[PDB]
């Protein structure tokens, strides 16, 4: 019975892996996106100052 | 076919009319049309021709009041060159890290770091090059604090130095590595490989001072008596002291049966056994 | 046939425990990522709010 | 190097600019301030630089702000956390105190945090660090955070048992127990918290001891299934019968089964040191 | 401690001044007609009085000056704050009583609806109905809410939680003796469920969950529904759930009490049984 189950255990953690590492990819795009967004409103921001002077 | 051929015509097209644009306020529009016709030779599958373009681009950008913009043209362009000169690429990335770390994104100066050093192992045959890039991705992450990716690099290298025969900063590294492991909450248990690692590269050392080296590792670690790790030391070590050829080739044998051994783990074990 | 099956038990356990290293490394820097994001919306967000603010407090006031 | 020459000339000449600024006057001077100090990090020196981080903070905070200064405190403090302790720790406090007015417990919990951990493993200070962690946890129990709050909690409760008072661990064991009994997947782990309250009230009486495991057993069925059951069995037996033969027995089978952190074995010499 | 009693003093002094803020900001708008500055000046003090009064551990004078900030704020017309403020209330009410925090909660699902903040209306229905559920032991009212927090989940296209609110009140209604309803819901789980992969697995506990429900009513539909779930999922029967019913059946053809608790006894040892199971042990053995 164990050897069976483990067998099937085995194939459950590949399904795991199906998802795991690229969701992790996606982040990392994201993370980078958000970065430049902060960027772009600062920007903004500096460019509503500019008028101002 | 005909669809490369038109792409190459539009591409051709639309550099000479931003070329007639920008030769007859402007220097926003120019940087545009310019970022605009690299994208579209990009889409044209031309490689040189588009990573000059998004270079000429992403100096423009650099001649206009901005940053990120320029860095994340840098990028681009040398992953765009990735499939073309590597030197200019690689003293793009280099560029970007500079301005990155210049208003402190030292995480993105590290990543970029050990991609150019990836870049530089993969792409020519002087790895030495990229050691210098990894040691300094490491030194970033260790001043943001990032022990995982600072693990990794060190980790990397001393495999590095390693294959090199540089055995004593290897070990050091692995000591550090392991004994970091085990402080740790995490990655304690696997430490015990780490370890085995270092033992590996003493072991090319010596043999009289194997037996002391074992008697410390065992006192510092007692719990490292039940890992196979200890088992594998003792018994090369007993195949080396005897001249015989059955031991050594079993030993191998049974421990290649649980899980196959890294080149690097059989190059040293052949080197050791040959002499 | 015994050694068969424990040798195939052992490597099966080997393999998960090399899954298990790796996507844990993966999962702890996945976490990492995701508090450096969420300490960077967190700043974006607290920084716009304040921004639109003094916006309109100073366009209320001028008109 | 020649790098980390020029990068201090190049923070020196700022920070020199920044003071002519301010004593001629305005966020100018705060930008200067903090590119010396970025500078200053990329020569790798570590020294100086926060120095740098600590004037942009001060000049930042004095013009009102909130956010950005508590930002920049803690950065001061992160940089200092390498360079000098005693100045790490100061702008850590100052952040969680200017964060906490701000209402930002999870910040103020995690600089807590790692002051008491630098005190614990850089200087020698365990009070302290005790109190630190009883804020942090308060803190986390505002937020309703059970994982921080349960780890908060368990540390709290192992310190206290190895050199305070126990009635404060042996409660916690027993509300952790109990929230867990419903819970299925922390059951698992529920039982130990009760085993470590009984070793705890070993160290008032062996009769204590035994009641106190037998009201943890009682309370929670599985607490009996496990092995720990007949271990704790076996071991009041042999103080009971006043046998050292089977007490030395009994800890080197525990350990050769199952391998020990130097905690359970302290415990269980204690035990026995009094056993005459 | 003398550090809580500084507190304590400090957000009462603060609470004073800001109780005189308020009361003269009304002559200030008659008299010169500042604006509404001071309404929102008010509101941070009350806010930074209920951050002091959590130094303090007061979860009442918090609450208190949670809902005056957002009365106020909600006086300035600004809905989606005075919707944020009352939501703090009711968090804050919760930690002692969420007497209040029901009508905070109620409140603030209606303004988030209003403007269609689907997603945290059903989030505060979620609230609402733990809080029904901790302090009260009406099942069905927790059962509306969930139904009403998924119906705002899907209206939002925000899936991966109305699914598992829908889960937990089958669960729920698994025990109230409701066969059709609970039924229906643990077969269309399933059926959901094995043409996903990774929860093809859970499938077989709520067939299990579903067969236990339809056994209470006789023998001989149990066996049909036993039946019709080894068609549908032929490797139900690999689970150890299966063979216990099989079990339980062939004992009950025969009425061999022993034999039902030894299989019962032998199943808990195998994996610790839940208060739900034991009830429904108890009751399929009553017939």
């Amino acid at each position: 019975q164990v050897s069976g189950i483990i067998g099937n255990l085995r194939h459950m953690a590949l399904d795991m892996g199906n998802e795991i590492d690229t969701q992790n990819r996606q982040i990392d795009r994201i993370m980078e996106k958000a970065d430049s967004n902060k960027t772009r409103i600062d920007e903004a921001n500096q460019r509503a100052t500019k008028m101002l002077g | 076919g005909m669809d490369t051929s038109g792409k190459q015509a539009e591409a051709m097209a639309l550099l000479a009319e931003a070329e007639r644009k920008v030769k007859n306020s402007k220097i926003e529009e120019a940087c545009e049309i310019y970022a605009r016709a690299a994208n579209m030779f990009k889409m044209a599958k031309n490689w040189s021709a588009a990573g000059n373009a998004f270079c000429q681009a992403a100096q423009l950008h650099l001649q206009l009041q901005s940053k990120h913009d320029a860095a994340t043209c840098f990028v681009d362009a040398g992953n765009a060159f990735k499939k073309a000169d590597p030197q200019e690429a690689i003293n793009c990335l280099m560029r970007a890290i500079e301005i990155y770390t210049d208003m402190g994104r030292f995480t993105i100066a590290a990543k970029h770091h050990i991609s150019i050093a990836e870049i530089y192992e993969t792409e020519l045959v002087d790895v030495e090059k990229a050691i210098a890039h990894y040691e300094q991705s490491a030194d970033y992450y260790k001043g943001e604090e990032s022990n995982s990716s600072a693990n990794k690099c060190l980790l990397k290298v001393a495999g590095y130095a390693a294959q090199l025969e540089q055995y004593q900063k290897a070990i050091d590294i692995y000591e550090q590595v392991g004994t970091s492991a085990m402080d740790s909450p995490l990655l304690k248990y696997s430490a015990k490989d780490y370890f085995f690692k270092a033992a590996l590269c003493h072991f090319c050392i010596d043999m009289l001072n194997a037996k002391l080296a074992v008697q410390k590792y065992e006192e510092l670690f007692p719990a490292f008596s039940d890992s196979r790790e200890c088992k594998l030391m003792k018994k090369l070590l007993e195949a080396h002291e005897e001249q015989n050829v059955d031991s050594y080739t079993e030993s191998v044998k049974e421990y290649d049966s649980i899980s196959r051994l890294d080149q690097w783990l059989t190059t040293m074990l052949l080197r050791i056994k040959k002499t | 046939t015994r050694h068969s099956e424990i040798i195939k038990l052992e490597n099966s356990i080997r393999e998960l425990h090399d899954m298990f290293m790796d996507m844990a490394m993966l999962v702890e820097s996945q976490g990492e990522m995701i508090d450096r994001i969420e300490y960077n919306v967190e700043h974006a967000v607290d920084y716009v709010e304040r921004a639109v603010s003094d916006t309109k407090k100073a366009v209320k006031y001028q008109s």
